[PDB]
């Protein structure tokens, strides 16, 4: 097939013309594709997504997030501080973004009601986002206890709801965190939790979320669940559900929709 | 050998007796020394071997290699660290299942064809008459041994190869073994030196037609002539079909492209920081991706549809690959006796009223008759009807006259059928003229005579009718019946008779003379005692009536079939064992030799010069006999084949037929052989496609053949040529359609690996595209009509005109599949952006996107997504890419209907099957998208309507671009555009 005169059954001049034709074809097709993408992005709304087909209910995440091989699994040793040093460091790093210095961009919020904003009255053509500071977590804020209760055997777990643009959980009451044993200890009592803020609620003035362009300083409200009667040296499964009118947690194909389930083992 | 030896020289080699035969003990010892007098059955092949052969082939082997690569990559990934490796298992299972199901379908086709053909094979025990130590008893044919003295009579099959010791009017039918169409006389005298052309040898499995014969068994079993032919056929190797060669070339192209792309992207993956193991897995994935899954099934279904169409015309193929060979065929080597001709002596010409007439010789009598309104004709018909002893078997009224069974000689059978066809009710006309005297045919008189009585009671004259050899009749018959008048012979009628007789003889026909002589009332009154031992009745001074000649005529459809084959550019060569004069006459009759074409002998006869003085380049026609062929070296055979376009091979042995076929194949031609007898079984096996007659064909010929004509209709060859060319073109179109969609199935994976976007297309949806949605549209392209007069084109050049070539592959992949890939990615990015993921965020997102430990990944709007929600978005991307591919494939199937003509010219809805396939494809796509449970079963999502509309402008672009390309091809033949953009 290769030869000096007719390389791969085609002369050198003919190769030039066929290569030029293919180059022109691909340039035209790439230009058409780029035009289509440009038109798409010109029709995309910068503040609100066109559809939310996969975001009907919010996901729920937990800090500190430590994974095993099927989900979240937290296991440490009250005696051995090196077992929970990493967990407390993760909590400190996560709460670093909730200091007043990191919340200077948000404003004070007291309405306890939907913060419906139909105008861009915040600086640089934005909308106001409301403050959430670490001290709202009281004993689970990292002060005066820098161990977040892991040293004492009553660890704090930060529960955060995924934010969805213009999603409304329901205004009859504030959405609430509820943690319990997935399968209650047949010998031990039911799980005893203390929540920060009180009642484990997310205030209704953190909703709705208007996206990152309208609210570049937005911060997800947090709820801290301090577990108080976890048995020692024993595997337990904890499920924390979000209780709200428009939040569902019955999805068999997404175990993080509306709730978070982790395994907990505390050794003495 | 045994025929050149004398009776004294014989009778001692085999320790036998020419009069008493063999002793029983010696016969038993010889039956131990040699086998029983029978042919060993073919070794055959086990059914599991036959099925396993269906699992081989170039495409099958490519798919097996691809499955092996899938399994090896699965082993590597599972042994290193990798989950989500079920895709390799799915691909391997799909490849293996397609190969196995296609093999089962092909095995079923072969089983059905074998059953249909073998239903025509029956079984009857064979017995023989033998003489031992003076006794005579009926013994089974396989019990005979060499030296056995046997007895044969008319109607009995010859039990072995026999040297004739005594014979009484013995004639044999050698048409199946040799090419000879006329009955051959067996005499106890040697008349040639080859055993195949001497009258003192009778051949095993031939039929004794009339008379009696005695002789010694000189050859037995597989050592007989037919056994030697069967052994020769066993040594001939069946080569691969043209379609299999084209498929192997296509596999080579696919493998080369796969290796090139895999190596390039292996280098790219190395350059972008992948490990060697991951880059090798990527290379293997690309190589496997280039292997189509449903193409084997599509090709097999198209071939089966063509086979069904052929079987509708009583043309059965024993294997699916044989439905294209006739379309590719450039040379047809045709047998004469029993294949081009009916293998039945028939009245062809009549010479009366100083004119040579032509009878209707077609077996259906759909031909041209002669003038039957003359006094000479009405006397000649009476003579030939009365002077005939042949008789039909009873119970034949719905059977046509040519196919009716009659009792008598071949010549008398032909005369009786001619009487029944022209006069009508030959039995009634014969009984209305009672016979009072009769003299049978004998070797000395060489004529037959009989005296009858007239039908009208008023006339007491007795009519004498005589039939015999033309010169032995013209020596008598001082008067001749010309135009209803009894003229004398004035040396001008004796030269007109001689000219007519010589012309009929030179036309390769057997001629009989007829005459009549009414008896006077005075000399021979009613009640006269005619004595056969006194010759009282007059045997001279008769009234000559006419000459009747007979030949084995062509089948009705043969001349037009040959004309159409020659019009299609196919060379037709007659290869026959029969005599050169008959072979040349038949070749002229059927159009193998054209009107005006002359041989060197004809040119020499016209120019009054010796044969060597003429130029062989002036002779279009040529006749080569077996003796000349035996002294001919391959160079001279090739020279003769190239020099003379119209070629006839006469007196050709089975080995010489094999040699001629081999020479034609060595010249680069694709050769078809049409035959019926055992003598063409080796050539049938050697041919690129063997075609055997179903009714007239021997078992050996039908076994050697690839195609069987059940109804013995030769025009089925023309049908096969047309269907082969059509299926070649339509397979080209279907393959282009199938190959197009492989590029939009592969490019998303390449972008997924290199750019690290979330996966746009999954393995399951790729399998659905390959095996469920596009198979029916690809198959429906087999119903496309021809775009031109496909029967006026020359046969394709096997070296240059390939089934899949570079323009087809390049167009289908890197223009149409490129457009489809762009459509798919446009829809992918549209669906992603409308749900919150902008393209730039998509770039490089794959690790976070697929991370099971990230449950709050942020999109372009800052919304946090769980892994499950991202996975459902990924399934939506799968679905939009799938729908883009389907919408573009609708336009692809529309544009693949034609290669040169416009869709408007060919018709959008003329292919109802194609329209139904499009409807079915759309319905299956909608079902997959919107059936409940699909997201968690097959990972198809209920997409929004606008994602159906995004690829539609791309489908329109495909259609418009192909229409413009074909317009440029049609309007500028021979231009750069036609040379580079036409496939
Ligand atoms: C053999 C030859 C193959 C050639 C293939 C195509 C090559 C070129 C393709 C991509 C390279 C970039 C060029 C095209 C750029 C897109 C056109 C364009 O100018 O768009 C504008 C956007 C910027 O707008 P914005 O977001 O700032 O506006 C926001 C407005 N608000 C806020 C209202 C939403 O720029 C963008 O999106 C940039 C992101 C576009 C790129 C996405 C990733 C593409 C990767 C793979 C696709 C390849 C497909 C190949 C299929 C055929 C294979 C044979
Ligand atoms: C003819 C022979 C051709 C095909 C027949 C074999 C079927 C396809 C070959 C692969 C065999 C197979 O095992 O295929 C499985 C897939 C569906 O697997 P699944 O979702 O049930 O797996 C659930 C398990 N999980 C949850 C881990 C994903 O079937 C598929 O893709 C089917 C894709 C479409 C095949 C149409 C064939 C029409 C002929
Ligand atoms: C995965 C795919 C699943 C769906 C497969 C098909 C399901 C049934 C759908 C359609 C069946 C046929 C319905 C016909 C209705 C229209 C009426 C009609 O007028 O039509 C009768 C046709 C007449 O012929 P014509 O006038 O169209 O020919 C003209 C072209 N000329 C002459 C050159 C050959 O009768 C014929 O064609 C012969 C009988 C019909 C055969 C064509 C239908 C296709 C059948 C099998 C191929 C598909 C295989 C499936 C996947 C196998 C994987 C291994
Ligand atoms: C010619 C035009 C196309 C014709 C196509 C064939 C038509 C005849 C076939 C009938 C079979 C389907 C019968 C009806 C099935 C649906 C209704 C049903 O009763 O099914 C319900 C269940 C589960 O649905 P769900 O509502 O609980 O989940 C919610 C799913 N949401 C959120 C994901 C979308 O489905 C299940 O469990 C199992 C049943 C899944 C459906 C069939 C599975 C695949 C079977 C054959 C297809 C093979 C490949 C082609
Ligand atoms: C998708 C985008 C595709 C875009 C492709 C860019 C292609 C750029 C233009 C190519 C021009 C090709 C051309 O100029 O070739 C000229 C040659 C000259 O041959 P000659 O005179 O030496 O031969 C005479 C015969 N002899 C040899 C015996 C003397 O061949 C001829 O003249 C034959 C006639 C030339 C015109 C044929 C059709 C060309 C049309 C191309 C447009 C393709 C895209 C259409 C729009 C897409 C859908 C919207
Ligand atoms: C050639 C012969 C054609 C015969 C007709 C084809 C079969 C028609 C049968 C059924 C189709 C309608 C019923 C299914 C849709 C409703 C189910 C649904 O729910 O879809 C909804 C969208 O619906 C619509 O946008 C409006 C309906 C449009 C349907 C698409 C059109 C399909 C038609 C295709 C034919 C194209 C023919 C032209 C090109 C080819 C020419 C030869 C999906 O909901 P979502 O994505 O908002 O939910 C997302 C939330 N998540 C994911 C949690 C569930
Ligand atoms: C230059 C840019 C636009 C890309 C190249 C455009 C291509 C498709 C065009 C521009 C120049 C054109 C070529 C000019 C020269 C020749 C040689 C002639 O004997 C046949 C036409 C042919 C072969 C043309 C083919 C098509 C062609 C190669
Ligand atoms: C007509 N041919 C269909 C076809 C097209 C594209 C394609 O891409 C490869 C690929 C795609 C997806 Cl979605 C998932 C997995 C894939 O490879 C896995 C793999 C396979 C073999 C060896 C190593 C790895 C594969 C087959
Ligand atoms: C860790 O827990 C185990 C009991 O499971 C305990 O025996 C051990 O003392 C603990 N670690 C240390 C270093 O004390
Ligand atoms: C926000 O309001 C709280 C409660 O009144 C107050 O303690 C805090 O100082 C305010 N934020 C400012 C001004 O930093
Ligand atoms: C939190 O700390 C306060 C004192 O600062 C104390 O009264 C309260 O009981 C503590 N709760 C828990 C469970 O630590
Ligand atoms: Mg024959």
């Amino acid at each position: 097939n290769p030869d000096t005169g007719q390389m791969l059954g085609r002369t050198l001049s003919r190769w030039v013309w066929i290569s030029l034709y293919y180059v022109a074809f691909y340039v035209v097709m790439s230009g058409i594709f780029a035009l289509c993408i440009y038109v798409l992005m010109r029709t995309i709304d910068p503040y609100t997504p066109d559809y939310q087909d996969q975001l009907k209910s919010p996901g729920v995440t937990l800090r500190p997030d430590v994974y095993g091989e099927k989900g979240l699994d937290i296991s440490y040793n009250v005696s051995d501080s090196t077992t929970w040093a990493g967990l407390a460091h993760t909590l400190h790093r996560f709460l670093a973004g909730y200091s007043p210095a990191a919340q200077e961009g948000s404003i004070n919020c007291t309405s306890e009601k939907y913060f419906f904003q139909e105008s861009f009255l915040a600086p640089n053509h934005t909308k106001f986002s409301c403050k959430f500071t670490a001290d709202m977590l009281q004993n689970c804020s990292g002060r005066p206890d820098p161990t977040f209760g892991f040293a004492e055997g009553k660890p704090c777990f930060i529960i955060k709801m995924n934010r969805i643009v213009k999603f409304l959980p329901g205004n009859s009451t504030a959405p609430r965190v509820d943690c319990a044993f997935l399968d209650q200890p047949r010998d031990g009592p039911p799980l005893q939790v203390e929540y920060f803020p009180a009642n484990g609620t997310y205030s209704l003035h953190y909703f709705p979320y208007y996206g990152k362009k309208a609210q570049p300083h937005y911060s997800n409200p947090l709820v801290a669940a301090k577990l108080l009667n976890v048995p020692r040296n024993r595997d337990v499964v904890i499920v924390c559900k979000i209780l709200a009118e428009h939040v569902s947690f019955d999805n068999p194909h997404d175990p993080y929709e509306g709730k978070v389930e982790f395994k907990l083992k505390i050794q003495k | 050998n045994d025929h050149q030896l004398s009776v004294a020289e014989l009778e001692q080699k085999y320790q036998t007796s020419a009069t008493k035969g063999l002793s029983a003990s010696l016969a038993a010892e010889l039956l131990l020394r040699d086998g029983p007098n029978a042919l060993r059955p073919p070794r055959g092949t086990p059914e599991y071997v036959k099925f396993a052969r269906q699992l081989a082939g170039g495409l099958q082997c490519l798919m097996w290699v691809a499955a092996a690569i899938c399994l090896i990559a699965f082993a590597i990934q599972a042994s290193e660290g990798d989950l989500t490796t079920d895709d390799n298992l799915y691909l391997a299972l799909a490849l293996i299942a397609v190969v196995v199901v296609t093999g089962c379908f092909g095995y079923y086709q072969e089983f059905k064809s074998t059953n249909i053909i073998a239903s025509f094979k029956n079984l009857v025990p064979q017995q023989a008459t033998v003489i031992r130590d003076g006794d005579k008893f009926q013994i089974n044919a396989d019990q005979l041994v060499v030296g056995d003295l046997v007895e044969m009579k008319g109607g009995d099959r010859v039990p072995a190869d026999i040297r004739i010791l005594q014979a009484q009017g013995c004639k044999v039918d050698n048409s199946s073994l040799t090419g000879e169409s006329e009955p051959q006389t067996r005499s106890p005298e040697c008349t040639h030196e080859s055993p195949l052309e001497t009258r003192n040898i009778a051949f095993f499995s031939t039929m004794c037609l009339e008379g009696t014969a005695q002789g010694l068994v000189v050859n037995t079993g597989d050592r007989t002539i037919i056994g030697r032919i069967a052994s020769l056929a066993s040594g001939v190797e069946n080569e691969k079909t043209p379609i299999a060669i084209e498929i192997e070339h296509f596999v080579d192209i696919i493998a080369g492209l796969a290796i090139l792309f895999g190596a390039t992207f292996f280098i790219v993956a190395m350059c972008i920081g992948y490990t060697f193991l991951r880059a090798m897995v990527f290379f293997m994935a690309i190589v496997v991706a280039y292997v189509p899954e449903g193409l084997l099934a599509t090709v097999t279904v198209c071939l089966s549809l063509t086979a069904k169409r052929l079987a509708s015309k009583n043309c059965v193929v024993k294997n699916l690959e044989a439905v294209e060979t006739l379309g590719s065929t450039s040379v047809i080597c045709s047998d004469k006796t029993g294949t081009l001709t009916q293998n039945r002596m028939t009245v062809s010409h009549l010479w009366f009223d100083n004119h040579i007439h032509s009878a209707d010789t077609t077996e259906d009598q759909s031909g041209q008759t002669f003038d039957q309104s003359s006094e000479t004709w009405r006397a000649l018909c009476r003579v030939l009807t009365l002077c005939n002893r042949a008789a039909f078997k009873s119970g034949q009224d719905a059977v046509p006259v040519p196919k009716r069974i009659v009792i008598g000689d071949a010549s008398e059978t032909a005369l009786l059928k001619f009487s029944e066809l022209t006069l009508g009710n030959a039995m009634g006309y014969r009984e209305r003229f009672p016979k009072v005297c009769e003299i049978p045919f004998n070797s000395t008189n060489k004529f037959q005579l009989s005296i009858h009585t007239l039908e009208d009671p008023r006339d007491p004259r007795h009519v004498l009718v005589m039939k015999g050899a033309p010169e032995r009749v013209l020596e008598r018959c001082s008067s001749i019946l010309i135009k209803g008048q009894e003229l004398p012979l004035d040396e001008q009628w004796r030269e007109a008779f001689q000219t007519a007789y010589l012309s009929l003889g030179g036309l390769g026909e057997r001629v009989l003379g007829f005459c009549q002589l009414y008896l006077s009332e005075k000399d021979y009154p009613p009640g006269y005692a005619f004595d056969v031992e006194a010759m009282n009745f007059p045997t001279s001074g008769l009234c000559f009536a006419g000459l009747v000649s007979m030949i084995d005529p062509p089948r009705a459809t043969v001349p037009d079939a040959v004309l159409k084959c020659r019009t299609a550019g196919i060379r037709v060569i007659m290869v026959t064992g029969d005599h050169p004069i008959t072979a040349k006459a038949i070749a002229a009759s059927v159009g193998i030799i054209s009107e005006g074409s002359e041989t060197v002998e004809d040119i020499a006869a016209r120019l009054r010069v010796p044969v060597d003085q003429v130029n062989r380049k002036d002779a279009r026609a040529c006749v080569i006999n077996g003796m000349q062929l035996k002294d001919m070296d391959p160079s001279e055979l090739v020279e003769a084949l190239r020099t003379h376009p119209e070629m006839v091979f006469a007196r050709t042995s089975p080995q010489q037929k094999l040699v001629i076929v081999e020479s034609c194949q060595r010249l680069g031609a694709i050769v078809a052989v049409t035959g019926d007898g055992v003598n063409d079984s080796p050539a049938l096996k050697k041919a690129d496609i063997g075609v055997a007659m179903g009714i007239a064909g021997s078992d050996a010929a039908k076994n050697a053949a690839d195609m069987i004509l059940l109804d013995d209709n030769f025009a089925s060859i023309v049908t096969g040529v047309e269907q082969g060319r059509l299926i070649f073109d339509n397979l080209k179109k279907s393959i282009a359609y199938t190959l197009t969609k492989n590029i939009p199935e592969l490019t998303p994976y390449l972008i997924y690996i290199t750019v690290s976007v979330p996966l746009p297309l999954g393995c399951i949806t790729i399998l659905f595209i390959e095996l469920c949605t596009d198979i029916f549209p690809s198959v429906s392209l087999a119903y496309e009509k021809a775009e031109s007069d496909i029967m006026h084109l020359r046969p394709r050049n096997p070296k240059r005109d390939r089934l899949v070539n570079e323009p087809l592959a390049a167009y289908s992949y890197f223009q149409i599949g490129a457009i489809q890939s762009f459509a798919g990615f446009t829809d992918y990015f549209t669906a992603m952006a409308q749900e919150g993921w902008f393209p730039l965020l998509c770039v490089g997102l794959r690790p976070q996107w697929e991370n099971h430990h990230l449950q709050d990944l942020q999109d372009s709007y800052g919304q946090e997504w769980t892994f499950g929600q991202r996975l459902y978005q990924q399934y939506t991307c799968y679905t939009v890419f799938f729908i883009s591919i389907e919408m573009c494939q609708i336009a692809d199937v529309l544009i693949r209907k034609t290669r040169r003509l416009s869709a408007f010219q060919q018709g959008f809805f003329r292919n109802r099957i194609l329209v139904i396939a499009i409807v079915f494809q759309v319905c299956i796509g909608c079902f997959l998208c919107y059936c409940p449970g699909m997201p968690n079963i097959f990972n198809f999502m209920p997409i929004r309507f606008q994602w159906w509309l995004v690829p539609m402008p791309f489908s329109l672009l495909i259609f418009v671009y192909d229409e413009i390309r074909k317009l440029g091809v049609r309007c500028c033949p021979g231009s750069w555009w036609d040379q580079e953009l036409y496939y």
